[PDB]
Order: C-alpha cells, then structure tokens, then sequence
RNA sequence: ACACCCAG
C-alpha cells in the first residue's frame, strides 16, 4: 500500500521474514537497515482498476474557456447553480463516458460525479 | 488531411499523385513566425514571483505548475491565473513581448509552455472578452480611411484588439465562428467567448 | 448515330432547376434533420448519465458511436427519399440517373437535401485538438455538427466547419485513392507472373510450363467463358408435388393430350406401351437428376452457368417456325426423348471410348444433361413450348 | 472426470472404426452405429480406473479383399509414448503376426519415438495420431471432399489414357490429414471427386509424394 | 448461451476484481477484518491444510457483477487450481452469500527464491496463462440469427421445399480449429474458419482449396461485382497444386520447379541467377 | 517491436553549431523496463543508471525526480522494476563506467571512458537544457519529466501525443536554412584561415590576413546550395 | 540524378 524510503542511506525498503518472530520486516537490501511495520501488506492490484477519479481530476480546470458549463446540476457543499462538466476519456476506465462536475466557483474545487 | 490544419493550411490545394498529402500550402492569413529571443521572457518569469528551478525542492512541484520556456524547464509557480492574465496582457500591449510568442496552459496536467523559437506558424484572430468584441467602430472607421492616416495593421495589433494564435495555442483557446451569430442571447452554447 | 441525331433536335440539359426542391420539401427535409438532431441529443444525454445498456460484442463507447451512425444514417436516407419523391418527370438529374448514364440516387440527395454523415479512416472525424474536433466547438462534444454530419445540401452552400470536414473525407477518397492503386498493381504483377505460363494444351488439359496438369479441363468444363450465359435450373427450387406435376408426362387424361397433340400423335401414345416405359424411364432420369442437384446446390441458388441458353433458343424456334401456342402440335414425346439422348452423346469434351474417359466425359457435361433434359423434356414441350 | 471421458473414449472410438470402414475392412454395422449408452453397457462408465481401461478398446479387423491381411489398434495408457512402449507392442504384433497398427496417442510422442515410428518402416508399418485428431472424423466435413484411393492397375490404366508421367500429376502431401486419414504411403494416387457449381461432379487425382 | 460459456476462453484478468498478498501467519489472526469468521470454520483441523506452511498469503477477491454474467462458482475454480498446480497450492473458498467474495491462496509448507517473491512469480501466472474454462486464442464470441443465405442453414423438408430456417451461429475472435470441432453439441459438417493455414493443417489440401474459392469469391463478390468462375478455380488449382500453400510471393513461386529465367524475371533477379 | 510507449525528445540547442540529437527513453512491452538510447552511445542503457550518472546516486533523490507524488502506488509501482535493473551499479563513477563502456569508441583506461562517458552526458545529452560544467540539476529534472511523463502515458492518464498534430512540428523557412548553411561554412572559412595562419608562421613569415581569408568558400557554398538543391 | 507535372 506504500513502501518507506531508508533513513540510513536514502534507499527504497522492501519486505523481508525473520525466523525469530515471524513479523513482518522491511528491510533495506543495500545496506544493514532494519524496520519492523504494521501496515501488513506488500502488493495490491487493481485488477478492475476502479480507480477513484475524482481525487485525479484537478481542481483548477473549472476556469477553462473552452469547456461546457450548464446551470442545470448545482454545487453540492457551494451553492453554486452554474459548474463544469466533462469526460475523462482516458485508458484503465473501461467505458469513460460519463460525466464529472467540477464547480466553478473561486475558493471551491468540489467535484462530484452524479 | 488533420484537424488542426484550420486556418493555415489549405485544405483543398493539394498536388495528386505520389506527392498527395505530403506537399501542402499557407493559408492567406497564415503567418510563419520568424522568431525572438527568450531572453526578455525569462527575466520577466525571474523578476515576477516564479520561482528558480535548482531553489526549489522536489517536493513542491506536485502543487505547483511547470513552466516551460522554448521547450526547457525553468522553474515552477503557484499562481496560474494571475501569470496567464499578466502574460496575456503585456502580448496585447507589446510592452516586452513580441505578438508571435505563445503561450500555452495545460490546466489538466499543471503545464505552462511559452514558445519563442521560429517555425510556429500563426494565423491573425481578434479578441472577444465578455461576449464583446474588442474591434469597435472606431477601429473601422480609422482603417476604412487607411491612407494620410499612417493607421495600418500593426497599429491594429498594438490596440490590443487582434492577437496571433497559433496551432498549439488553439488546443486550449475557444473560437467564435462570425459575430453575426453565436455572440448573443439564445440557447447557449458556450457563454465563454 | 440514330439516337444522337435526335438528341440534335430533343435536346438535353442540366442546371440550378434540376436542383431546386419545392417549399414543402425544404420544410419535410428540415424537420427530419431537426427530428434527427433531437434524437442524437436524446441519446448523448441518455448516454452521458450511466442509463444506455452495452450492446454485448463491444464496449458502451463503439455502442455510442454505433446508435448515432444508425440514427444519421437513417436520417440520410430519409432525407434521401423525401427528396426524390417530390422530382418531376422533367427533372434531369432523374432523367441521368433512371437511365443509369451518370450519377445515383445518393448524388440526387446530396446534391438537394444533405450531404450526409462524412468518415475518416472509417470512423467519424476524430478529436485532432484536446477532446475537440475543431476550436469552434465545446469539449467533450459528440453531437452531429460537431463530430461532422452535414446538415446543409451542395444547392444551400456548405457552413465553414462543414466545408472543412468535407476536406477531410475528400481528401481521404484521394489518398485510399493513391495508396490502393500503388498496392493493387503489385497484387496485380505477382498474380500473373505466378500462372502467365498456364495454358490449355491440345489435349484439352490445363498444364503450367513445367508440362504439370493444373487441372483436366479447363474449369472443370472445358468451355471457355465467353460463350457461357446466366440461366436457371427448373429442377431444383419446386417441391416433390410441383416437381411430380410438371415434369411428368401424364399417359392417363386422355382429354389433355387431345387439347396438346393431334389425334395421330395422341393414338400413338396411349395404344404403345413401350412408349409409355420410355417416358416412365425419363420421370426416374428426372428423379435421379434431382437427387444428384440436392448434393451439389445445398442453398438452392439455382442461378448457373451454361454456354447454350435453352430458354433463348425455344423462344427462338417458336419465332422463327411462326409456332402457334394455341394449336396442338404435331411432335412425338419419344422423337423428343430419341433427340435428347443423340444430342447428349453428340457433345463431348472428353474424348474416347475408354471408360475412364467416359467417366470423365459424364461428369464434364454433367450439369449441362441436366438443364437439357429438365428443359427439353416431353412434358414441358408438349404444354408450354 | 468420468462422464466426459467416456464420451470422449465412445467417440474416439466411433471415427476410427469409421477410419477402419472407410480403408476397405471388414467392419459390421453394429459397430458402426454404436450409440453412447450401449457403450457404457457393454465397456463400462468410468474409465478413470474402472472397467473401461484403455488397455482394452484394441479392435482386430481383416481386410475384405484377404483375409489374413488384419489391423491393430492401439490405446496405451501413457500420455507420452516411447521407445520402451513401443517395442512392447512390437512384440505384441511378432506374436500375432499382423503388420499394420494404429496407436492412438494422447498428448504427443517423444522425439525418439518419432523416428522408431519410421525404423521398421518397410517391414511393420506403424502411423500414429493425437487423441484430438482423431476426436472429429475429417471426411464427414463439407469442406473435404470424397476421397478414394484407388490401385495400382487402375493408375497405370490413368497413365496410359492422359498419357502422363507420374511427376506431372498433382500433389497431395503424405503428412496431410485426409492423407493419414486413409493411410496411403508415397507413390499412391488418390481419386478425388468433386461438386462443381460449373459442371458438377469432377474427376481430379493427385499423387503422394 | 451454454456453448459461448464454455468455448469462450475465460481468466482470471476478466472475473478478479482486485488481488492483494499479505503476511499473516496464524490462521487464527488476520488483519483483514471480515475474513476471521469462516477462515475459522475452514480450519477446524482440515487435516494437512494446517500444517508447517510458510506465512505469506495470497487473497484475491472476484467481483461479483462479472462473475454473474460469467456463470462459475468457487467449486470450479478451486479444483481448477488443484488441477493446475497440483499439492503445490493450497485453496480456501468462502461463501456465495458474502458481499465480499474472497479467495484465500496460500504455498506449500516444505518451502533459494524467497516465497516473497515467489508468490509475486505465481499470481501473474494465475492472471496471465491459466484459463478457468473453455479453450484459449479466442477473444470474443458472438451470437446472431442470420437472415440470408450466405450463413443461414437450408434443409430439404419431407415434400421437398427448401426452407429456409433460423437457427443460431456463433462468430468467433482468434481462431482454433482443432478443438472446436471437437467440442459436444456443435457441428462438425459446417463448422469452418477464414484462416487458410489452420484450415490447411487440420481439413487437408482439397479442404483448403475449396475453403480458398469460399473466401475469395466472399471477398470479390460483396461489391456486387461478377467474376466468374473459372477464373477462381484456375487460381486456387494453381496455388494448391503441389500440395502445399504456394503463397503467391518470392518465397512461393520462384521455390517450385519450374526454369530459372522467369524465376529471374519474377523476383530476386540476381540471386536466383547465382542459385542457377 | 520490444518497445511499447516509445518517448521523443528531439532536442538542439539555440545558434549551436551541432545538430539534433534524440534521446528516445522507451519502455519495453511486456511479452516493464525503461531504457534510453542516448547518442554516441550503440545499445541501449537502463534509465536509472543515467540518472546515477548525473549526479543523483541515492534512490530517494532519483524518484524524487520523477515521482512528484508518493501518494499514489502506480506510478511508484512501474518503476520498482527499473530500480531492480539497476542493482549492480552503486557509485556515480562506476555509472560513468557502466556508459563509457557501451559508447561507440571503447577506451583503454578506465579515466579514458569516465571522461568520454562524462562529455557525453555533459554536451550531447539535451544540449537544449543546458551545456556547462554545473548544468546537471536542470538536466535530471528534464530526464525526472522524462520519466514522469512516460509513466502517465502507460497508465493512460495523458493521451499519447500523435506525430501528426502540426503543432508538433515546425516550418524551416529560408531563415533557419540559411542560417544552417552559414553555420558550418563559417566554421570551413575559419577553420582553414586557422591552417593558413599556422602554416605561415611555423617558419616565422607571419601573415597578412586579408590575403588569409579567401572570398570563395561562402559564396560557392551558397550559390551551389539554392541552385543544386543540395 | 533530382524536382515539377499529365492520365487512371
Ligand atoms: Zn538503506
Ligand atoms: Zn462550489
């Protein structure tokens, strides 16, 4: 779910089992650096990549000339009547076609999916 | 024949044969840029809050947008808007840069592209803001008198009223199609002009 | 000459009012684009709220793109048809394309009601911009007028966008244009260069250079393909009741062959009975002249090939004799089932008395047998012949 | 599994009693038209070591022409048949004097068993298959054509008529499937009949090599 | 339906919806929250699947709406793996009801790579080359009711019209010929490919020929243009006459026994003269 | 091919006398590793290495460089396989060995391909952003927006930029051409007025330079080029 | 040799 960085020289952590304990343990495989975690996981994968697209889309396109605006869907947590929408399209979202609202007022980058 | 060929391309005058598709021609209003020195582009970037590449940290970048001066990373900014509305101005006003440098933002990847080098090829187009044309009748009444005025085309450009746009400018620029239409209250289409 | 030197005095001519619609079509034809854009709007806003079910074999993007293409298409030839039903008999654009000289249906309708849907490489026109077609058009549009359905005619003058996606499509023709000719003139070379030195040898055999049998006659037949006509087989597409009726010549119903044969010829047919084993041993010749098409036709696609058109050269001997239809007439069925058998034996094409070259002369005429037996049979030329 | 398997085993067996049929043996009707159920009856229902072993399906058939010319056909239990295996069998057709045999191969053969396939080639003749090849009949296809394999005297009668050579006839490949199918060796010749959208039926021969 | 289910190749790229290794080592404890209940009911002493096995375990997880419309269960695919990888692997699957429908897979216990990464190796194995059921290099099939007769079936009925029924033809992705024909419920008269190798390798030479005249008059003919058919058998007699594809190419005409003076008019005019 | 999601950075400085030099960074297809085909340099190297050339040795520096973000894993997933690559190298100057190496002329010594390695990684690798002794940061941050930028496209989150946009290409009007013939035939002019002087003075004639430079290189040079077409 | 260009 995420790998620290080394504290000794600077390098990338990786798992490692210890017969003492049997606890998980990242281990720096450059150097002699030990670390016992608690996050107990190595890898996950997103085989139908679900990936939450509204964390990825930028707060800052809502001023784009160039882009769509309707009054019809208002601001959920702004108030808002007018916001903009697009699509993604992009690859690893199976269909990509279905629309993401971003207000666009100043000082509010809430995006919401409907 | 590619969509973004509009406009200073020709889209009909093609030879045929082995040679078609590969051998096209200018528009009329297609204007090769000829090229400037970044020079007064990057002291004006230094001088202005963006700050230097090799000062920051590989930390800040994430929340800032890059920017991009004839291809070459050259530092970052925090303030987007207020660059793009500052680099915009000084163009209409050719106070330090000259019509023919573009510049680009790519809102969706945080990426400001400034290009200055030759070989960018422009077209003239004039300038809406607020669903309002910037050529007034005043501007047409001082051409339409063209001669012992000494009011010509470049006078046109430094009023602020028509700027250069090239292809990679027209990625992110929203083009009105004739006055006439379009630029009034019906249905919107699209109220940012 | 004859019909050019008419054309001196009829005269024939096109121009803008071969092309001028009516008010009535101009508003048919706006309304069913309006109607059209309206649906295409109904489906993008069905689409872009999760509420359009993936058609299954392809993804909700190509099942999109393919609803919209079926509406525009639909609204093309809609447009089409509403165009070229309100054309006078004056019309030339009608007048050259009912004759099939120059020009079809849809340049009548590209000319008068739409230019319809235009595609590149297949597809619609693609998003060359960021997400946009062109820069004077909105992010994310996949209206018509964006994606570069032409909604105006050659006769009303195309809108600058549209004119700049006809540029597109034209220039796709010249450039398919271009590259397939390149192409097909090297699939061309290395087709005949393989098989120039085929050739039928005296024998009758097809053999290459090397003197190795291609095939034992050419075109499994022997006949060349100059002299070979489009015709029909009658004894394959009836069923076994249409079939017993019409191939059958009946020995009994005497009151029939009196209406069809002179009284000489009738008296002969019902007194012999080696007459009446002939003609029973044709009908089983005709049986097994079904069977064996039911092998070789498993579609029923009755429509061959055969050099000797048999219904052309019947209608020939009709004309030329001044045969009457209506009178009875004086032709023996066992003269008709000697003549059948002496010209079957009389065409060969390969030659010998061996049987295995009177095998081979059996299947090369096979499929003809059939067609001159099913047509010079007793039954149809004593009723319909 | 059980209930695949000896559907698989019924079938198998059912195209290459065809395959028997269709070489001029002795074949009756019965075992032509075997139905799936009296199989199970008379041979068993599970075969994953239960009454219908493999060891068991071998099928003696004679040639209607001469009969002491007879067949083999083989099912070994290993899905890889080598060497070892192979001169057991070997050993099998010494005993009982019958030269030709079909050995029925499941999942391929080793390399080395390949060329003793070939090694006593022109004392026992011995052509194998793969379990999936022989799964289908092939001549049952709309695409394949009726072949018939026809003698010696009748192709020199064939040579003497178009008075042709014997390399100027067509070729037909002897690893080519129709060409296991009916067990021909190099220097046959194959009478192939056709239907015809232009004739009807057509004549054509083709030679193996 | 039944027959695209069990042709169709199906993995486990196309019915997980997202896989996860972890590091617990007592089956008793895990830091997966809604997985200790019926782990605990699976290990009320299974016999050897407690046993000296090593920690690290693999769960992947099936996502639900692609395996209803997928049609399998955790029978299937447990002795799918058991099958696959034998008593190198050890399987435990839960309930259907579960909202969460877990796959717990864990390695052998008498087990010089780490398990750490060995795990890793497995689990791409498990998503790239191993098939749940059906039979591989097919991609999609499909399924249409014809309505004319260029794949409509046409029978002979007992008074002798040809009708013309509906019945249903499957269109494939990627070809295999071999084990298609094989298949139970599907006809092996009719059954054909537009691939002119495969056909070759498995129908034989007459086959492949006749399936060479099917496809080029299909590719001439939709044009609505006529050729006739000498032409077409003269083509396929020549390219099928030596008893293999003569691809008609350098690599196929100037191979055959024919004079080397067109061979050098053909192609590769200097190197054939050097060969001759 | 082995490469999937090829990158291009055609790259050539303002008024330099050398021309265009790519420095294509590809990821190979699965059949996830990403090399670099640096010039002057025959096969390809991994990207990490150049990194530990430049300058940046430490793992924590070099994704620093190129992952602007470590809160998302993919990006981080993509390259653990390009870090694994790179294991046997662990010093800067055994990276600098590591490309002299491979170059397209081997040295003897091992300072001869440090050094040529050095010039390499200095003058011919991206001209554009800088060439000069302290010019190295600059260059890691484009070869981080290197990286960075073919890490988004394997994942799909920018569109792959297609080679027919004609905002990707630019017009050589008789400006730029000119000005590359003049290029190098002032560097003929000078580099023979450079002989003629030298030759003169070995044996201690000096010389009279207006009589040095001859008035036949540039204007053969211009006038055969614009007629030929060469 | 190269460019340009005619016809399909
Ligand atoms: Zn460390
Ligand atoms: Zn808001």
């Amino acid at each position: 779910v995420g790998i620290r960085f080394c504290q000794e020289c600077n390098n990338m952590l990786y798992p490692k089992e210890d017969k003492e304990n049997r606890i998980l343990l990242y281990a720096c495989r450059n150097c002699d650096y030990q670390q016992e975690a608690d996050n107990s996981c190595i890898y996950v994968n997103k085989i139908t990549h679900e990936v939450d697209e509204l964390t990825q889309i930028i707060a800052d396109v809502s001023q784009d000339p160039t882009l769509p605006r309707t009054e019809d869907h208002p601001c959920q947590k702004c108030g808002h009547k007018e916001a903009v929408f697009f699509q993604s399209h992009s690859a690893r979202a199976e269909d990509a076609m279905r629309l993401y609202y971003v207000c666009t007022a100043p000082h509010c980058g809430h995006r919401w999916t409907e | 024949l590619h969509n973004t060929l509009w406009g200073m391309v020709c889209p009909a005058e093609t030879p045929e044969g082995h040679a078609v598709g590969l051998v096209k021609n200018l528009a009329l209003m297609a204007y090769i840029s000829v090229g400037s020195q970044p020079s007064p582009i990057l002291e004006f970037l230094e001088e202005w809050s963006m700050e230097n590449l090799e000062e920051i940290s590989p930390a800040a970048i994430a929340d800032a947008t890059k920017i991009f001066v004839n291809g070459c990373w050259v530092g970052i900014h925090k303030d987007p808007e207020q660059l793009m509305n500052t680099l915009r101005k000084l163009r209409r006003q050719m106070d330090i840069i000259v019509s023919e440098v573009s510049m680009i933002r790519d809102i969706r990847e945080r990426e400001i592209r400034i290009y200055t080098d030759a070989g960018r090829i422009c077209r003239p187009l004039l300038i809406v803001e607020k669903q309002k044309l910037l050529l007034k009748k005043r501007h047409i009444d001082q051409l339409k008198e063209r001669e012992y005025n000494n009011y010509s085309w470049q006078d046109l450009v430094a009023s602020g009223v028509v700027e250069y746009i090239d292809t990679l400018e027209e990625e992110t620029v929203m083009l009105a199609m004739t006055p006439d239409d379009l630029q009034e209250k019906e249905v919107a289409y699209c109220s940012t002009y | 000459t004859v019909i050019n030197n008419w054309l001196l005095i009829e005269g024939h001519t096109i121009g803008i009012g071969d092309s001028i619609a009516d008010s009535k079509t101009y508003q048919d034809i706006q309304n069913t684009i309006k109607k059209a854009k309206q649906d295409v709007i109904e489906v993008i806003e069905k689409a872009h709220n999760n509420e359009l079910e993936p058609t299954p074999g392809n993804t909700l993007r190509q099942t999109f793109e393919n609803q919209v293409n079926r509406i525009l298409n639909d609204a093309r030839d809609k447009t089409g048809s509403s165009a070229q039903k309100s054309l006078s008999e004056y019309n030339n654009f009608k007048s050259m394309v009912v004759s099939g000289a120059k020009g079809s249906k849809i340049n009548i309708s590209q000319v008068i009601a739409v230019v319809g849907q235009q595609n590149v490489e297949g597809k619609r026109i693609p998003f060359g911009f960021k997400h946009r077609t062109l820069p004077h058009f909105i992010k994310d549009d996949y209206g018509p007028e964006s994606r570069g359905f032409v909604e105006n005619s050659y006769l009303a003058g195309l809108t600058p966008t549209e004119f700049f996606f006809h540029a597109m499509g034209g220039r796709e023709g010249l450039i398919d244009t271009a590259v397939k000719t390149a192409e097909t003139g090297y699939i061309q070379r290395r087709l005949i260069k393989s098989m120039e030195s085929v050739m039928v040898k005296y024998d009758a055999t097809v053999r290459n250079s090397i003197n190795q049998v291609v095939q034992l006659r050419y075109g499994e037949d022997g006949l060349a393909g100059e002299s070979v006509e489009f015709q029909n087989l009658a004894t394959l597409k009836p069923s076994n009741k249409a079939f017993e009726k019409k191939f059958r010549f009946d020995y009994t119903n005497e009151r029939a062959l009196r209406r069809t044969l002179q009284e000489d010829l009738v008296k002969d047919v019902l007194s012999n009975a080696h007459i009446q084993n002939e003609l029973e041993r044709e009908f089983e010749r005709m049986r097994e002249d079904r069977e064996v098409l039911r092998v070789i036709f498993p579609t029923g696609d009755s429509k061959v090939v055969l050099p000797c058109n048999l219904l052309r050269m019947i209608w020939n001997a009709q004309k030329i004799f001044h045969i009457n239809p209506r009178l009875p007439s004086d032709l023996h069925p066992i003269k008709v089932v000697e003549g059948v058998k002496e010209l079957s034996k009389k065409l060969v094409i390969v030659n010998g008395d061996d049987p295995l070259s009177r095998q081979a002369q059996e299947n090369a005429t096979l499929l003809f047998n059939i067609h001159l037996r099913s047509t010079l049979c007793s039954r149809r030329m004593a009723e319909e012949f | 599994d059980d209930e695949e398997e000896t559907y698989r085993l019924w079938k198998i067996r059912k195209t290459i009693m065809q395959l028997c049929h269709d070489r001029g043996y002795l074949v009756t009707q019965d075992e032509l038209d075997q139905t799936l159920e009296e199989f199970k009856a008379q041979f068993g229902d599970k075969p994953s070591e239960g009454r219908p072993r493999r060891t068991d399906l071998t099928v003696l058939v004679a040639h209607n022409d001469d009969p002491t010319d007879q067949m083999f056909v083989f099912f070994p239990e290993e899905p890889k048949v080598g060497i070892k295996t192979i001169k057991v069998y070997c050993q099998r057709m010494q005993e009982e004097n019958i030269t030709r045999a079909l050995i029925v191969v499941q999942q391929g053969m080793t390399p080395s068993a390949k060329q003793s396939l070939v090694d006593m080639a022109p004392k026992y003749i011995l052509e194998q298959f793969l379990q999936q090849e022989l799964l289908i009949n092939i001549t049952e296809h709309e695409l394949v054509p009726e072949h018939v394999v026809m003698t010696k005297e009748e192709v020199t009668e064939l040579l003497a008529r178009y008075k042709l050579r014997e390399n100027q006839l067509p070729r037909i490949q002897a690893g080519d499937p129709v060409a296991r199918y009916f067990g021909i060796k190099r220097g046959q010749v194959v009478k192939i009949i056709r239907p015809s959208e232009t004739a009807g039926r057509y004549i054509t021969y083709r030679l193996v090599q | 339906k039944d027959i695209l289910c069990r042709l169709e190749h199906t993995t486990l790229r196309k019915v997980t919806a997202n896989t996860a290794i972890y590091y617990d080592p007592n089956p008793q404890s895990t830091v997966v929250a809604e997985d200790q209940e019926w782990v605990n009911v699976y290990y009320e002493m299974p016999d050897f699947d407690v046993a000296r096995i090593s920690p690290w375990l693999l769960r992947v997880e099936l996502d639900r709406k692609h395996m209803t419309d997928r049609k399998l269960t955790m029978e299937q695919i447990a002795e799918k793996i058991n099958a696959g990888f034998g008593d190198d692997l050890n399987c435990i699957f839960n309930d259907d009801n579960a909202e969460k429908l877990v796959l717990r897979i864990r390695i052998m216990n008498s087990d010089k790579m780490d398990d750490d990464v060995f795990l890793r190796c497995i689990e791409s194995n498990m998503l790239t080359d191993m098939t749940l059921q059906g039979i591989e290099q097919i991609s999609k099939v499909y399924m249409h009711l014809p309505q004319t007769d260029n794949k409509k079936k046409i029978i002979i009925t007992e008074d002798g019209e040809f009708k013309a029924l509906q019945e249903w033809i499957l269109e494939t992705d990627g070809v295999s010929l071999m084990r298609v024909l094989s298949e139970k419920d599907v006809d092996p008269v009719r059954t054909t490919s537009n691939d002119i190798v495969e056909i070759f390798t498995v129908l034989g030479i007459e086959a492949v020929r006749k399936a060479l005249e099917r496809e080029l008059y299909h590719v001439i003919s939709f044009d609505g243009s006529y050729v006739n058919y000498r032409h077409l058998a003269l083509l396929c007699d020549t390219m099928t006459c030596r008893g293999h594809l003569m691809a008609i190419t350098r690599h196929g005409v100037n191979r055959q026994d024919t004079g080397p003076l067109m061979k050098c008019s053909f192609e590769e005019t200097v190197d054939v003269l050097m060969e001759a | 091919s082995k490469y999937a999601y090829t990158g291009e950075c055609r790259s050539c400085l303002e008024n330099s006398s050398r021309p265009t030099s790519t420095i294509w960074v590809s990821m190979l297809a699965r059949g996830q590793r990403i090399v670099a085909t640096l010039p002057y340099i025959k096969q390809e190297v991994p990207i990490i290495i150049v990194f530990r050339a430049l300058g940046f040795v430490s793992d924590r520096d070099i994704l620093e460089h190129i992952i602007y973000d470590f809160e998302d894993p993919e990006m981080m997933e993509m390259v653990k396989p390009s870090l694994d690559e790179a294991f046997v190298i662990q010093e800067q100057n055994v990276a600098l060995n590591f490309i002299g190496s491979r170059g397209a002329k081997p040295g003897v010594t091992k300072e001869k391909r440090i050094k040529y390695a050095k010039e390499v990684l200095q003058k011919e690798m991206l001209p554009h952003v800088g060439v000069s002794d302290f010019c190295e940061t600059k260059k890691a941050y484009f070869l981080g927006y290197m990286v960075h930028r073919l890490l988004l496209a394997a994942l799909g989150r920018r569109e792959l930029d297609d080679r027919d946009h004609y905002g990707n290409k630019r017009l050589d009007l008789a400006g730029p051409l000119l000005a590359f013939l003049f290029r190098g035939m002032f560097k003929n002019l000078l580099k023979e007025v450079r002989i003629y002087a030298q030759k003169f003075i070995d044996r201690g004639k000096d010389f009279n330079l207006e009589l040095a430079i001859k008035t036949r290189i540039i204007s053969d040079g211009l006038k055969y080029s614009l007629a030929t077409g060469n």
